[PDB]
């Protein structure tokens, strides 16, 4: 077969940027398409050979290269360019993708909003006892979420999920869930979560005692 | 317009088997080349074969001549793709995609199906439990609804049954150490609108055929 | 930044449990499969079985089921090998190794990046400390004797980076391993600074510092 | 399952020399068989996978050929670095399986050994045991005899022999033989001599010491 080897693996890039994706073919070929999958849909076509951009697809995309090294070329990147990019061969058989390359929009530093919420009566019922944390619409990506429960620092019972770059504002969102026993969680009485971010100066905190509503 | 419908997903065993369908609408099925492409999550794309339904005439990629199969049937415009002997490798979300030529060895593939996820593993179907992220004293406060413990993916998280979008983040399904997946839903609302205005989330695990309407109340 | 860090060398009786574990950095863990590799004094690499991170569903080789299970926990970034029952044939080091297959999951089993490895001894004897013997001329040498087991740490001054050959352990009739560490030095006037050989025993506990006259 | 048969066992070759080491299958594999290198201590680094591609960081003096059931590993301008195991493995399907490996000796040229000796320590000695040392420092090739004589009496079945990996910057072996008699055997003879048998010189050369501090 033929490997599109695609470069780079990811990248980051401001609103009006200029953005080049590289992909490379280990035979000749005349053209490569080009397709966009947006996180949680199928790949989208966004550009086929020679350079025919797909339907919905803005003039801003455009396909380049001779032998085996071609390119995506985003001559102004918007907010909803976010996505992974795969590059096609289809002159051989079977056709053959690049592993992609994701692209993040890079926008100005965004503070999290940390919100915290108990553990419902209804789930103590079940025997167990979730308490999660939230830290909404901030940027970049990188934030540390640390529990703490009556001062001591927690480690191997919590779990974290990030949301995919949003299309408009370009931000992420981040959960935390501290997972105990009824029994356990029923031992202890403040339940905190530090959370530290680049936009955030001084770590922020949210507390509860349990049961006090 | 052209409308590819998937379906077939879900949990197997490994060396179990598995028929996906692609049902195809809004153009002539028989003039158009149809494909199977399937994408294991965090991955590439790779390609498994093809049929033209006009004459079932297939092609397959060498790696999967064996294990899998592509079949037609014309009067109901169905495609399938038969995967035996699966294996734990084999786990992925598997896409249906039309073949356009446009020209002499020109072609690409123009229409995209939903994609169903097929997951090979040894574990038994579980439905999730769901527990309200109660509100609770800027402008603005939050809440959500906690899907917690099921195996496998999907699950589908709507508010007020599609009536509530904007503001809302449903976060991806994590693996837990339970080996069961859980995730999160939650939407920021203005603060004046508690109380008054009542909100549900609407979880539905097919795989499990869980319908679960939960009311978020503060307290 | 890319690597596996494993756990530290263990020492069981048969019948006990033992579990290894496998911390992945520096990339998504839950992207690609790990799989283990079991290697022992001459025979070597023997492949145990792969576990798909996304799902958490394990594969055992047919030398490796029953007594063995993969498993793994995606918060802590973190697989982890458990042996039942233990038994001396499963002495060697496991080393745990990731896939790298970015464009598919079809071949991935070839391994890019791998973890340092982690010895596994089994057996009855308890831990014994080393004594340390000077092997001194008239080409400075110390004698690390009777321990078990391994590993052992010999350095000299903990800064002397010259000729140093400390040579691989021996395992004597007694069941305990000797250790012979030999430093060439001017070979001449060299008799004027203190030369002493640091020697760890990490399992016993025992730091012992001889200073060869 | 699938067999990876791996030629040869070991070789030997210079600084510069192109070299090549075969692995073939049981079954087909198609294009989808990796090599590593390990330098035992050390966890094994991925050089060639899907049979023709490089790894990341890994020189382009290797070079993977093949498809099928014969692949092979070409190594061009050898290095120091490139001394230790080398091993072939598919990538086809569950389960994987590795080859039986290949040790790569390079070549310096003849090296005379640093041949020393060491009585035992007094401080063992009153622990009861007496452990006499040889020390044959930085030499090749790797091949080499040591007997152990006591008053001209050879040593039989008592010596243990340890040998160093080859350098990684002059790519020179070292050998430590060890004679174990106990206290009581040692304090009634006295010249206890280690006679060492190599290529890089003409007669065996034997250093020796009479029993005790002098």
């Amino acid at each position: 077969d033929i490997q599109m080897t695609q470069s780079p693996s990811s990248l980051s890039a401001s609103v009006g940027d200029r953005v080049t994706i590289t992909c490379r073919a280990s035979s000749s070929v005349s053209y490569l398409h080009w397709y966009q999958q947006k996180p949680g849909k199928a790949p989208k076509p966004l550009i086929y050979a020679p350079s025919n951009l797909a339907s919905g697809v803005p003039s801003r995309f455009s396909g380049s290269g001779s032998g085996t090294d071609f390119t995506l070329t985003i001559s102004s990147l918007q907010p909803e360019d976010f996505a992974t990019y795969y590059c096609q061969q289809w002159a051989f058989n079977p056709p053959t993708f690049g592993q992609g390359t994701k692209v993040e929009i890079k926008r100005t530093v965004a503070a999290p909003s940390v919100f915290i919420f108990p553990p419902s009566d209804e789930q103590l019922k079940s025997g167990t006892a979730s308490v999660v944390c939230l830290l909404n619409n901030f940027y970049p990506r990188e934030a540390k979420v640390q529990w703490k429960v009556d001062n001591a620092l927690q480690s191997g019972n919590s779990q974290e999920s990030v949301t995919e770059q949003d299309s408009k504002d370009s931000t992420y969102s981040l959960s935390s869930t501290l997972t105990l026993s009824k029994a356990d969680y029923e031992k202890h009485k403040v339940y905190a979560c530090e959370v530290t971010h680049q936009g955030l100066s001084s770590p922020v905190t949210k507390s509860f005692n349990r049961g006090e509503c | 317009e052209v409308q590819l419908v998937e379906s077939g997903g879900g949990l197997v065993q490994p060396g179990g088997s598995l028929r996906l369908s692609c049902a195809a609408s809004g153009y002539t099925f028989t003039s158009y080349n149809m494909h199977w492409v399937r994408q294991a999550p965090g991955k590439g794309l790779e390609w498994v074969g093809a049929i033209y339904p006009g004459n079932g005439a297939t092609s397959y990629n060498q790696k999967f001549k064996g294990r899998f199969t592509i079949s037609v049937d014309k009067s109901k415009n169905t495609l399938y793709l038969q995967m035996n002997s699966l294996r734990a490798e084999d786990t992925a979300v598997y896409y249906c995609a039309r073949v356009v030529y446009y020209s002499a060895s020109y072609w690409y593939f123009d229409v995209w199906g939903q994609g169903t996820l097929v997951t090979v593993s040894s574990a038994s179907t579980k439905g999730p439990s769901v527990f309200p992220l109660a509100p609770s004293s800027g402008g603005t406060a939050a809440l959500g609804c906690l899907v917690k413990d099921y195996f496998p993916e999907p699950v589908t998280v709507s508010w007020n049954s599609g009536a509530l979008t904007s503001g809302v983040h449903t976060f991806p399904a994590v693996l837990q150490s339970s080996g069961l997946y859980s995730l999160s839903s939650v939407v920021t609302v203005p603060s004046s609108s508690l109380g008054t205005q009542t909100y549900i989330c609407n979880v539905n695990h097919k795989p499990s055929n869980t319908k679960v309407d939960k009311k978020v109340e503060p307290k | 930044q890319i690597q596996l860090v494993q756990s530290g060398p263990e020492l069981k009786k048969p019948g006990e449990t033992v579990k290894i574990s496998c911390k992945a950095s520096g990339y998504t863990f839950t992207n690609f499969g790990m799989n283990w590799v079991k290697q022992a004094p001459g025979k070597g690499l023997k492949w145990m079985g792969w576990i798909n991170t996304y799902t958490g569903e394990p594969t055992y080789s047919d030398d490796f089921k029953g007594r063995f299970a993969l498993s793994l926990e995606t918060s802590a970034s973190t697989a982890y090998l458990q042996i039942d029952n233990l038994k001396n044939e499963d002495m060697g080091t496991y080393f745990c190794a990731r896939e790298g297959n970015l464009w598919g999951n079809y071949a991935n089993w070839f391994f890019d990046v791998w973890g340092a490895g982690t010895t596994l001894t089994v057996s009855s004897a308890s831990t014994k400390g080393p004594s340390v013997y000077p092997l001194a001329p008239s080409a400075l040498g110390c004698l690390v004797k009777d321990y078990f087991p391994e590993p052992v740490t010999v350095s000299w001054n903990s800064a002397l980076t010259s000729g140093v050959h400390t040579f691989p352990a021996v395992l004597q009739s007694s069941g305990l391993y000797s250790l012979s560490s030999v430093v060439t030095v001017p070979s001449s006037s060299a008799g004027t600074q203190s030369y002493i050989c640091n020697v760890n025993h990490a399992p016993s506990n025992t730091k012992v510092d001889k200073k060869v006259d």
